[PDB]
RNA sequence: ACUAUGGUUUUUAUU
RNA sequence: GCGAAGAACCUUACCUGGUCUUGACAUCCACGGAAGUUUUCAGAGAUGAGAAUGUGCCUUCGGGAACCGUGAGACAGGUGCUGCAUGGCUGUCGUCAGCUCGUGUUGUGAAAUGUUGGGUUAAGUCCCGCAACGAGCGCAACCCUUAUCCUUUGUUGCCAGCGGUCCGGCCGGGAACUCAAAGGAGACUGCCAGUGAUAAACUGGAGGAAGGUGGGGAUGACGUCAAGUCAUCAUGGCCCUUACGACCAGGGCUACACACGUGCUACAAUGGCGCAUACAAAGAGAAGCGACCUCGCGAGAGCAAGCGGACCUCAUAAAGUGCGUCGUAGUCCGGAUUGGAGUCUGCAACUCGACUCCAUGAAGUCGGAAUCGCUAGUAAUCGUGGAUCAGAAUGCCACGGUG
């Protein structure tokens, strides 16, 4: 029941997963467009998100997928 | 009689008749105008001062 | 108001000119509440889709002597502090203050 | 101050010819529409046969010589201070002030048809009893107690 | 203190517009974005042409513009025909073919705005400054005219304040609707300031 | 049949291009009657006409469209040609209709 | 039957 | 509720991370290209690299110029600081009756006099009078406009007169209450009474459509508030000028553990609802407003006329009038919140849009000390329209009904 029977989307984040895999210790996987969508197998990933200040780390998981981005990631100050 | 509301129309009608009813005898030429009803009433706009709400009301004012 | 804000919409009016200009009721080919589901029109949304930097929003009539957005009257192209100047400086016909 | 100022004394009523029962409808006026007010004032005798009124010289005469108002209370200030000091109710207010004690008795009711609100409310007029009467006597009983001003 | 507009306050009296032409609901905005740049663009052109006052019109789908000047052999210059290249740009920045008029000033030193470069010329050439008025209006009324006002701001002291002189002679007149005046504002520039001067005359009512 | 748009925005500015159009056509020889003035179309608003806020200072403006078609109802030709290259009073706008 | 408490600075003289 | 009347990317004053600064805007000089149109690929994207499409203008036939995209040198530009510096631009004491000067007089003199006094006015307005007599600015008068009659020109408005009578202003035709337009008269305290130095001047009356600064517009004498605004401009000073430049992918400006105004609508039964039933007025609208017709309970989407202004569209005017019915139950009233299913413009409908229908329906007893506003077509009450406006305010500017 979402915004048209066709999805508005954009593959430029899926494409980065088979690298961000193997990152080691390095600091995560930074991104800006949070309108974006979470394709299931991008599933057991640490992500970076805009918080409107900084960029604070979220990890991907089954309440995660199938949804936006930016709707698992906090948006304001004052916490 | 066209135009107009029905107490518009009897405002129009009311002097319409007096123009025919002080031909139909001269001992009703003076009683007509013993009355006021030989003439046209003396009403006209009144229309409001720029910008007051509605006819009255300074907006938001109520000031001092 | 920085003066990129008209300088830019001038160069977006121009770009609509080949994606909406005259071409605005063009979905009413493509639109339909159910087409038997076939396919046959892409060939409209494949253009439809294209631009970014043209659309049916972005802009502001502004003053055509002062970038400033509010305050305007359209079909002079000037603002509500520029027409009482210019109606007693007799630099726009038609319109005059009192007499009347 | 200025004025002295001209005043009005409304149509009488296009039925019975009562300029008393204009002034009624008037006070019964609500939302401008005026016509409603007539459907609901002198609209039976029916339901005023229902209670206590006894012959139609009495269905609304029970709001007119069944009283007389004489003062308003309120204070006034004398000298350099205020005190309490009944006014003399002024004589063409006299007949019409009632009618507000009434209409309004009857329009604060919760007891549904308006039409029959306000013929049981002169039902309790004819009677001499409670709303509108001791509205009158309450004032009375102050001013019997308070003389030094006016 | 309350004031307005001297001309345009009194421009509901039977007077045309200077910029007089049609448009319709649509293209006016556009029409009027013209109008004012031609005015600006050729003003500015003459501005050593003893150019007084300027009027638009527009003939079918060209325009029209007449300029007045203290010297027309000097607009029309060179064989009487150096004219194309000052209709050419004021064609570029109306859209449209332009045409050409010149008329003469006949009372050069009774007009608004070329008795205004008269007293800026006097200002410019050093005369007493609380004085240089009275050099103008001798000039004017001896042209015409039944009253006239020019008043000067700056240089008057002594003390250096907000005063203004211009001297009495006739009628300004202050009011009058039907006054039917000349009216013009101007600065000079000189004595190293701005220099701020402003006139009205006065030839009878309507 | 010929009809002439004359319009302007002063209801002077069309009489004095009334008196030029007409008596043209009537020393033209041209078989006319009296020509409809048509009911005035207006444009009004009321705005704040201050520089910076001063809420009070909100006043009322208004211009005046002016139309005439003159309407010839006769099919003859010379008559009316001395009308269509005419020139009128400066600011009024002409087409012609049928 | 009456309210203590909001300091301080300003202009025309020339022809 | 004032401007800031329209905050998804935008707009927009700014922050995270990118990227490029003779720059958004103007020429002089320099190079390969017409201006322009498309397609393939990397990048968050801006943008960058290929391959096609076309070869305009001038052509002493010499080769050249607009212009595109860029790089110099002159230069750009600033919600950068500032209305006790100045123009501009707008307000207020204030359309108020205020403000002074010459001659003559007076006082040692600054300075007074007139301008105070009497009767008055819309008013330093007007008459009367003295050691004052006269003059001017503001005022008065004069201007734009309104109620009424006479006279004239008329449409696809109107139908009186006079003809036809698809029986309909629909036509011949016309200017009759009207309507749309213009022209000429009309008002002056002049006319009459009462009052008062039969002075000035006032309240009524006669005429008349109607006065007595009629009502509405509209001008601003010296003096005020160093009035308001650099966030709308000009222009000097101070500052910047790879930056405070400003385009992208995110976004900010509906904050918030917290105090307070102001306004709207109910609580019902002079109410709620349906059917029957009557009158609008003014606006707006050509890739527009969109009729009759269709699908769906519907948002709305199709079919397809009329209309640029009086033969159309938006658009059966509503409150009201008539009739039946529910009836204190914290109620089919009346409203916050909510599940499901749909309708729409837009890169985009997370954060962060509007609209419709089933399913669920909390409060609400007409408000207490106290405080706020309106004087007649004024209060109150119901409806129509438009600007801003992809789509989205209840705010706002106008037009009618009831009273």
């Amino acid at each position: 029941r979402s915004l048209k029977k066709g999805p508005f989307i954009d593959l430029h984040l899926l494409k980065k997963v088979e690298k961000a895999v193997e990152s080691g210790d390095k600091k995560p996987l930074r991104t800006w467009s949070r309108r974006s969508t979470i394709f299931p197998n991008m599933i057991g990933l640490t992500i970076a998100v805009h918080n409107g200040r900084q960029h604070v780390p979220v990890f991907v998981t089954d309440e995660m997928v199938g949804h936006k981005l930016g709707e698992f990631a906090p948006t304001r100050t004052y916490r | 009689v066209k135009g107009g509301g029905i107490s518009g129309q009897a405002g129009a009608i009311r002097h319409g008749i007096t123009r025919a009813l002080m031909e139909y005898d001269e001992s009703l030429r003076s009683e007509l105008r013993k009355a006021g009803f030989v003439t046209r009433d003396a009403r006209q706009v009144e229309r409001k001062k720029v910008g007051l709400r509605k006819a009255r009301r300074r907006p938001q004012f109520s000031k001092r | 108001a920085k003066q990129s804000m008209k300088a830019r919409e001038v160069k977006r009016v121009a770009l609509a000119d080949k994606y909406f200009a005259k071409r605005a009721e063009l979905k009413a080919i493509i639109s339909d509440v159910n087409a038997s589901d076939e396919d046959r029109w892409n060939a409209v949304l494949k253009l439809q889709t294209l631009p970014r930097d043209s659309s049916p929003s972005r802009q502001r009539n502004r003053c055509r002597q002062t970038g400033r957005p509010h305050g305007f009257l359209r079909k002079f192209g000037l603002s509500r502090i520029k027409v009482r100047e210019a109606a007693m400086r007799g630099e726009i016909p038609g319109l005059k203050k009192a007499s009347w | 101050r200025r004025r002295v100022i001209g005043q009005r004394k409304i149509l009488p009523d296009p039925k019975f010819g009562s300029e008393l029962l204009a002034k009624f409808v008037n006070i019964l006026m609500v939302d401008g529409k005026k016509s409603t007010a007539e459907s609901i004032v002198y609209s039976a005798l029916e339901t005023l046969a229902q209670r206590s009124g006894k012959s139609e010289l009495e269905a609304f005469e029970v709001a007119l010589e069944n009283v007389r108002p004489t003062v308003e209370v309120k204070s006034r200030r004398v000298g350099g201070s205020t005190y309490q000091v009944p006014v003399e109710v002024r004589p063409v207010r006299r007949n019409a002030l009632a009618m507000r004690w009434i209409v309004e008795a009857a329009r604060k009711r919760g007891d549904k048809s308006m039409a029959l609100r306000l013929a049981n409310e002169l039902s309790d007029a004819a009677e001499n009893k409670g709303t509108a009467v001791k509205k009158r006597e309450d004032v009375h009983r102050m001013a019997e107690a308070n003389k030094a001003f006016a | 203190g309350q004031k307005v507009h001297p001309n345009g306050i009194r421009l509901g009296i039977v007077k045309p517009w200077n910029s007089t032409w049609f448009a319709n609901t649509k293209e006016f905005a556009d029409n009027l974005d013209s109008d004012f740049k031609v005015r600006q663009y050729l003003t500015k052109e003459l501005a050593k042409a003893s150019v007084s006052r300027i009027v638009i019109e527009r003939p079918a789908k060209s325009i029209r513009v007449t300029i007045h000047t203290a010297r027309p052999g000097i607009v029309i210059g060179k064989k009487g025909e150096d004219v194309e290249k000052l209709r050419k740009v004021v064609a570029d920045i109306a859209g449209v073919p332009a045409q050409i008029n010149i008329a003469e000033v006949r009372k050069p030193e009774l007009d608004a705005k070329l008795v205004a470069d008269s007293i800026t010329s006097q200002l410019e050439r050093r005369v007493m400054f609380r004085r240089a008025m009275k050099r103008a209006v001798q000039n004017a009324m001896r042209l015409g005219a039944k009253g006239i006002k020019v008043e000067v701001s700056g240089r008057l002291g002594g003390a250096e304040i907000a005063r203004t002189e211009w001297y009495r002679e006739g009628r300004v007149p202050l009011h009058t609707l039907r006054a039917d005046i000349d009216y013009n504002t101007s600065e000079a520039h000189t004595t190293y300031g701005v220099i701020g001067v402003k006139v009205w005359i006065f030839k009878g009512e309507i | 049949r010929i009809r002439i748009r004359l319009k302007a925005f002063d209801h002077r500015l069309i009489d004095q291009a009334t008196a030029e159009i007409v008596e043209t056509a009537k020393r033209t020889g041209a078989q006319v009657r009296g020509p409809i003035p048509l009911p005035t179309r207006k444009e009004r608003f009321t705005v704040l006409i201050s520089p910076h806020v001063n809420k009070d200072a909100r006043d009322q403006y208004e211009i005046r469209t002016h139309l005439r078609l003159v309407d010839i109802v006769e099919p003859t030709e010379k008559t009316v040609d001395a009308l269509m290259r005419l020139d009128l009073a400066a600011g009024v706008d002409v087409q012609i209709s049928l």
